[PDB]
This record gives C-alpha cells, structure tokens and sequence, in this order.
C-alpha cells in the first residue's frame, strides 16, 4: 500500500481500500442472475434473472418487486471486480445503468474523482473534503493518471506532463451545470500550479470573486462571468507571467435581483460591518435594506458570513499589492452606486423634479464633482443634437442604474486590468495552459438576455466538446488511411447554435432590431415567431406553467427546454447612457472614474461582442490540446451524498459522456508519430532501427512494433502517426521503464566491474611493492648479521665512497637538476616564440584595422 | 517571438517554400564561408611577416 502511506488522510477518500476490493471480489455475481431494468421514479435499478418466457425475461429487483421485459433494455451487470473502478473504459459491459450505478458507487465511498475514458468527471461533493492538502498536491506531482487515483491533481500533472513532453499548448475545460463545481476546481488548478506570484495566483481568485459572484436559486457561489486563466511557462519547465480573461459580466445584477437571489458579494462584505472604518468613510451604515439596489434579494447567506467574505478580498488585494488609494477608490464607487440607488424623483409641471438630494450630494463627494451639475445632468439630461430634451420620470431611475451597472463594469476591467499588470513579469514565458471555467448552464423560473447568453455559452462549449470528441477523432482516423467504419454518435449542435448565433437567427435579430431605433418586444417577437417558430427543432411556442412567470417563447438547448421571456432585451443590449453625465463622470475627481470612464463617449451590441469573445476563445482554443472536466450536481437540494438518479441521467444524456466513453473505448485513443515513437521506444529493441545506418520511419517503427511480441491487430499503422489501441500505450510505456532499470542496473553492475579492476591492479602494484620492499629487508638483515659488513660499509659511504662512488650521485642530481632547469628554459623559449607569433597575427590584424579607419574616412 | 510571447505564424504553401529555398541559399552560404575560413587557417601558417 505505498500509495496509501503516501497520501495518508485522502487514501481512503481517493483509492479504494485492498480489504474493500478482497469483499467485493467475494460479493456473490454470475454472468447471469444479474441485470438493470428501467423503472420510473430511479431511472435504473438492480435486479436478478428469473425467467426467459417469449423472449420476456423476467427479473426480480434488489426492491423484491418483480417484472418480466423484453430483450429490449436488458443490460448485464458488470462483474463486481469493476466496482469503484478508477477509469471508467475498462468496463466489458458498457450501457447507460452502468454508467450511473458505477458512478453512485463511487459517490458513496466519498470518491467524486473519476476517469470516463480520456477525460474526467467530478460529482458535486458538496462538502470540503481534506484531498487538497498540499502533501496530495506533491504526491500528484509528474504521475500519470494510471498509476494515481483520479483527481484533479492528476489532470493538472498530466497536462503539465504533456506541455514538458510535446512543447504544445494545453487548456484544461471546465464545463456542466450551474453550481456543479467549476469554480472550485479552477481554485484548485490553480492551487496545483502555485505549489509546483504563487501568493498572487492564488488571490486574484477570492479578489474577483468578490465582486463577480453572487447568491442564487441553483448556486450561492454563482459566477455571473466567464473565466480564462492562462499560465504561462518557459522553455526550463517553470511557471511565468499569468493573465486573466473576463467574459460578459452580469450587469443587470446591480439595478435588480430576484427574489431568491442575493446581489454581488462586496456590497454585502462592505455592510458586514467587519471593518467599521469602511462605514465610516463611505457614509454607509451596516444594513443594506435602506439602499434600493442591493436590498431587494436576502442579503443573508447561511453558509456565508460577509465579514469573513470581506476579510479574506482586504487581505487578497494587500496581497496582490493594491494601494490604499485605489482601494479607497472603489469603495467611494461602490459606496456611490447605492447612494443612487437611493435616488428618488418626482413630477412637477416634464423632467422629474429631485428631492432628497442630501444622498445625491454624499455620492457626488464620494466620486468628485458638484453634485447640482449631476443632479441637473440626471434631471435634464442633453444628448448630441448637447441638446436639452423631455423625458419621463421613471427613465432618470434607469438612466441612474445604467449608469451605476456601467461603472461597475468599468471597474470591473480595472481589476482586470490590474491583476494583468501585478501578474505580468519579464521573465521568458514559452508555453501557455489555458483554463476555462464559464457561467454554467442554469435554469432560474424566469430566464432573460443575460440568462440566454450564459445558456448559449454553455451551448457552444457542449457543441465544441463534441465536434472534438467525436467529428474531429474520426477524421483523423480516416485522414491517416487507418480503415474505419464512420459513426454517428447522435449529438451535432450545431443546429442549435445556428437558431441564434448565425445571421437571420434570434440573437442575429436581436442585434438587427437592436440597430432599429423604436423597437418594442412585440413587434420584434414577432419578427421572432415568423422566422423560426415550428421549423427550427428547438425553438417552439412557450410551454408556460401558472406557477413560473409568463414566457415569450421556449427554446430546447441540449440540457432541456427553457422558457425566455423577453422585456426590454433590446436595451440591455444597446446599453444607453445620458451624455451630459458622461461628460461629467469623464472629469471627475476620482482617479478610478475619471480614467475608466472617459472612453465611453471618446456602437457595437454587447452581444456582437459575446459572439466576437467567443469565436476567438475557442478558435484560439482549436490550437491547444483540451483536457475536458465534465461536472455534476447529484441533487438540487445542496445536500451531500444524495444521488439523485433521473437529474444525474438527464445531465449525462445532455453530456454525452456515455458516447465519448464509447469512441475511447472502441476507435484509437493514443495517436504517435512514427519518429517521436523511434526516438522514444527504441530502447525496447536497439538492435532494430540500427543507429545511423538507414533513412526511413514507417519501416523502422514497423519493425520495432514487430519485435515487441504483442497483439499486433491493436495498432493500425498509419501515413504519419502510428494509432494505438486502448490501453496500449501505457502497457509500452510500462515495458519502456523496465527496460531503462534494466539498463541502469546493468550499467550499475559495469561501473561496479570497472572500480574493481583499476582497485585490483592498484593491489597488484602495491604487492609488487611490498615483495620489493621484504626481499630487500631480508637481503638488508642478511647484511647485518655479519660482523664484517656494517665496519667496512657504514663508514665508506660517508667518507670512502664520497669521493669516488658518491660523486657519481651527486653528479647524477646535479646532471637531472640542470636538465630540468634546460627543459623549462626551453619551453619558455618556445612559448615565448609562439606568444611572438601571435603578436605578428595580431599586429598585422591592427593594420587591417588601419586600413579600416582610411576606409571609414 | 512578439514581445515576451511565442506566438505561431500561418503560412501558405508559397511562403513555406520561400523559406525552404532561402534556408537553403543561408547555409550553403554559411558553407562556402566556412570553407573560405578553413583553408584560410590552414595556410595562414607562421611568420605571415614583412
Ligand atoms: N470539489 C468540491 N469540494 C467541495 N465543495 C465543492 C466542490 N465542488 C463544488 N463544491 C460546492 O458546490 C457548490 C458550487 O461549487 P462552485 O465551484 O461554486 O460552482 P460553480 O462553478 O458552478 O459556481 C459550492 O457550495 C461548493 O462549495
Ligand atoms: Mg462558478
């Protein structure tokens, strides 16, 4: 069990227990005695195999009722040594009641992260699970997904394993229904590259957290905007400079909110009261129910308290290196937007007469300016003919909330803006890994433009996920000559998108009656209903309830029907503004207004610019290599553990996971070229594609797969990439690293050889010695012993011997010191005389370089 | 490279060739000087003098 000792608290939330897969292989199963029969109120249940009468089998449910069926829907139950199976394309019976039932499985033992074929899906927890420790992050670091439990960890690793590997471009994709999770895993992607600027990562998070999301039906934690992440890293393998990528924020938020839903996090962190000197200098008190704007939803989360929301975006932005002037800043903005919320006007003989201007005057403080020249710009605004013009009272409260939403937006991008500039470093950056978390697919009881666009969002996300799962793999099967019947898989939504996005749909009337001055939604319906009404598939008349609100028209994306009621799209899309306060926000005080805002009168729908922002997104997105995260709710209560079936099955049909699944399983999943397989694989087999002898690919990789002794029928060889079967690639992989410890250990065992050899001459050499060293101490004592010896040969060498047999010594030594003072005196010539001839080459580079001068006069 | 960013440039068919032949004219230049560099060397022995 290494890898449970080495993940410690999460093993048993991550990887099955070796006690719990020895009972399940003992659970009682059979080839038959086993299936999964529909049933109405759970989509799928268990059951045993009773009788086959006519063809109807019949069977007994894990319930005890007991129902024979045809043929028809009858699925058997996968043997139970795939329970809690880690990777989902190893299953020998694949059908829609196992995709669930092994899914559920899953959930009950707290396990969320699971492998459907190449990618991933994550079930909603709804409960912080200790699988984030920073330990989990180091275990997950360069592992492949087979050989670790699946996490998210494992898809960051694997994607940063690919972007070492093949030098391209990864973007992990985060995509499912509103409140599945998206941000949560984005929060924790990022987590996984700031472990492996990292402080400032991880803040920018929480920082526009804290003034994008906001509470509702589906979500409390609702992002109301699209996220990009791209970190960047260079050649060495390092994180770099990061940016941050913003896509149509909700500005409608601020001017309304329903009934169950809450209003941006900040104007609630503010009035938590945390910091009573935000109060103070904003003028505001702690309850936000004296404030039109951000009173109308419950400003009361139980599971959020916005003091400790408030807290963690300071300490963010003192991270992140916001100064205390720009703070002050968007507080006093923030601060503002309410105070005009608190506008009130009245008619008198019209433009509306103001009264209570005392807030006005607070708000034009908080920004700068003379707060009689706002109201009277509010009060009688002048538009290009600067033209004086009447107007109704009820349309100064929607210039007022324009106005406001406008402001926020602006400091919005400024944040952006910031957080691009804070992040921004000069360090080289090669690469870039692109994360995508959009405002998932939701269905509140009234739905509007904003709702529409985030809806369509999620539509082209789900449309692309499929044309690159599905149209675009088979392709590249038959495009490399590998044979290949084509299969249609049932999901082209491009259809869909099509009713709206293409000219002469609905959002392409919508901008076209946009343009249209004195369009009304009647009449623009109508232009709607005569243009796509029965003939498109998923647009059709309303299916209005009693209960929900009354509905223009309902339109099927590829989640379900949804109702959209439009009031007042075409404004919300034309965005419209009273120029006499635009110029008189352009020259305000305030830092933050005066520079964001000024470019607004220094036009093109914000839906144009939705529809723009995404072509680019994902035509940018075409040249990366996407990792997909599919995520699911289990119920719509927000209670942990409850898997509701029918929700669950709805969201996989609309997925199509069970498809991708399937073309995992079935086609060539892992795709190699012939000379990176050369290059890679050849330690298998050396003596094949011989080294430097030869100039060919297909042969060499042919032969090298003929002599890897394996089920050659799993790879069909191709033009210019090799195809592999599923599951192979891993198996090469695995018999590739056994053949590099072979390799080492044998180089271990050669060094090894070597040491002992030079050792073992070296005791050679020090034996010779010492047998030198005794014979001549036996000859010396031998000597010794002998009386006449030491008188005769003691005495003349110092003085017998030193006149006729000691100068020959001293002759000697002084012969080899004068020879060694010849051969250094003569080096030193010699090196002298090649220093002289270098000064020659040198001396007569300089007078090239005279030459050069005369030329250059 | 633009900037600090690695950005990859499309290309049609004529300007991939383009770029084939003018590597090619590059380093068969670089070749010839090369070669011109070598035997340089090789004769410019020593006392290259007066
Ligand atoms: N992996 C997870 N661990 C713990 N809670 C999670 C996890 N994923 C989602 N949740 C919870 O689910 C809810 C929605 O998650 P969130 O990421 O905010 O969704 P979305 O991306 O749709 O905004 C929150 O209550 C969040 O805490
Ligand atoms: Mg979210």
């Amino acid at each position: 069990d290494s890898e449970m000792a080495v993940f410690g608290a999460a093993a048993p939330y991550l990887r099955k227990s070796e006690k719990e897969r020895l009972e399940a292989q003992t659970r009682p199963f059979d080839l038959k005695k086993d299936v999964f029969v529909p049933d109405d109120k759970q989509e799928f249940v268990k059951a045993k195999i009773v009788s086959r009468e006519g063809g109807k089998v019949t069977a007994e449910t894990e319930y005890g009722k007991t129902v024979t069926v045809k043929e028809d829907q009858v699925m058997q139950q996968n043997p139970p040594k795939f329970d809690k199976i880690e990777d989902m394309a190893m299953l020998t019976f694949l059908h829609e009641p196992a995709v669930l039932y092994n899914l559920k499985d899953r959930y009950g033992s707290w396990m969320i992260y699971t492998y459907s074929g190449l990618f991933c899906v994550t079930v909603n927890p709804y409960k912080w699970l200790p699988v984030y420790t920073p330990e989990v992050v180091a275990a997950y670091r360069g592992k492949k997904r087979s050989e670790a439990p699946p996490h998210i960890f494992s898809i960051s690793d694997n994607a940063y394993q690919y972007m070492l590997t093949d030098r391209e471009n990864q973007s992990i994709l985060i995509t499912g229904e509103s409140g599945a999770g998206k941000t949560v895993n984005t929060k924790r992607v990022i987590q996984y590259f700031a472990v492996i600027l990292e402080d400032q990562i991880i803040q920018a998070n929480p920082a526009l957290e804290a003034f994008g999301n906001a509470k509702t039906v589906r979500n409390d934690n609702s992002s109301r905007f699209g996220k990009f992440i791209r970190i960047h890293f260079g050649a060495t393998g390092k994180l770099a400079s990061a940016d941050i990528e913003t896509y149509l924020l909700e500005k409608s938020r601020v001017i309304f909110q329903l009934k169950a839903e809450r209003d941006y996090h900040i104007f609630y962190q503010i009035l938590s009261n945390k910091k009573p000197e935000l109060l103070d200098m904003l003028l505001i008190t702690n309850n936000p129910y004296d404030y039109a704007f951000i009173s109308q939803g419950e400003t009361t989360v139980a599971s959020i308290d916005d003091a400790e929301e408030l807290m963690a975006t300071d300490n963010a932005f003192d991270v992140l290196g916001f100064t205390s002037e720009e703070k002050n800043s968007m507080y006093k903005l923030t601060g503002a937007i309410m105070h005009f919320g608190n506008m009130k006007f009245k008619l008198k003989q019209e433009q509306a007469e103001p009264d209570g201007t005392e807030e006005a005057d607070k708000s034009a403080y908080l920004m700068g300016l003379n707060s009689a020249d706002l109201l009277k710009g509010l009060c009688h605004p002048r538009v290009k003919v600067y033209v004086t013009k009447g107007q109704n009272v009820q349309q100064v409260i929607y210039a007022t909330g324009a106005l406001a939403k406008a402001v926020y937006e602006r400091m919005f991008n400024w944040m952006v803006t910031r957080i691009n500039a804070t992040l921004e470093t000069k360090q080289p950056r090669q690469y870039f890994i692109g994360v995508l978390d959009i405002a998932g697919f939701e269905i509140f009881d009234f739905n509007s433009f904003e709702q529409l666009c985030i809806n369509f969002t999620n539509e082209k996300l789900q449309q692309f996920f499929n044309h690159h799962m599905f149209v675009l793999e088979q392709e590249e099967y038959k495009k490399e000559g590998i044979e290949w019947t084509f299969i249609d898989f049932g999901m082209d939504l491009q259809a869909c998108i099509d009713l709206i996005e293409k000219p002469m749909g609905i959002m392409s009337i919508l901008e076209e009656e946009c343009m249209f001055p004195k369009a009304t939604d009647m009449t623009f319906k109508a232009k709607l209903f005569d243009n796509h009404l029965g003939k498109s598939a998923n647009f059709q008349k309303p299916r209005n309830i009693k209960g929900k609100p009354e509905a223009h028209f309902s339109l099927i994306h590829y989640a379900g029907i949804v109702d959209y009621n439009i009031i007042g799209w075409l404004q919300k899309n034309k965005d419209p503004l009273n120029e006499t306060v635009v110029g008189l926000y352009q020259k305000s005080s305030l830092k933050l207004l005066s520079t964001l805002f000024a470019n607004y009168a220094g036009f093109q729908t914000v839906s144009a610019l939705h529809r723009e922002n995404l072509n680019k997104l994902m035509t940018n997105l075409r040249s990366t290599h996407p990792h997909f995260v599919r995520c699911i709710i289990p119920n719509e209560t927000k209670s942990p553990g409850v898997m509701d079936n029918p929700l669950v099955m709805h969201q996989l049909r609309c997925n199509g996971v069970l498809e991708g699944i399937r073309i995992c399983r079935k086609g060539f999943p892992n795709r190699i070229l012939y000379g990176d397989f050369r290059q890679r694989y050849r330690i298998l087999n050396p003596a094949a594609i011989p080294e430097g002898q030869f100039i060919d690919s297909r042969k060499g990789a042919e032969k090298l797969l003929s002599s890897l002794d394996i089920d050659h029928n799993q790879y069909k060889f191709g033009h210019t990439k090799v195809f592999f079967k599923a599951g192979l690639l891993g198996l090469l992989e695995e018999m590739r690293d056994e053949r590099l410890s072979r390799i080492i250990t044998r180089i271990q065992a050669q060094s090894r050889g070597v040491l002992a050899r030079m050792e073992y001459k070296k005791l050679l050499e020090r034996r010779d010695s010492l047998l030198v060293i005794q014979w001549n101490i036996r000859a010396f004592m031998g000597v010794k012993n002998w009386p006449w010896m030491k008188l005769y040969f003691k005495i003349k060498p110092l003085l017998k011997s030193a006149e006729r047999e000691k100068e020959m010594a001293s002759m000697k030594e002084e012969f080899t010191r004068l020879k060694e003072a010849l051969e250094k005196s003569e080096a030193r010539r010699k090196e002298l005389e090649e220093k002289m001839v270098s000064l020659l080459q040198e001396k007569n580079d300089l007078q090239l370089q005279v030459q050069a001068e005369q030329d250059n006069l | 490279k633009v900037g600090n960013e690695y950005v990859t440039k499309g290309q049609n068919v004529q300007q991939v060739i383009y770029a084939t032949g003018a590597l090619a004219k590059a380093v068969y230049e670089r070749m010839f000087n090369w070669m011109v560099t070598r035997i340089n060397a090789t004769l410019e022995t020593k006392q290259p003098r007066q």
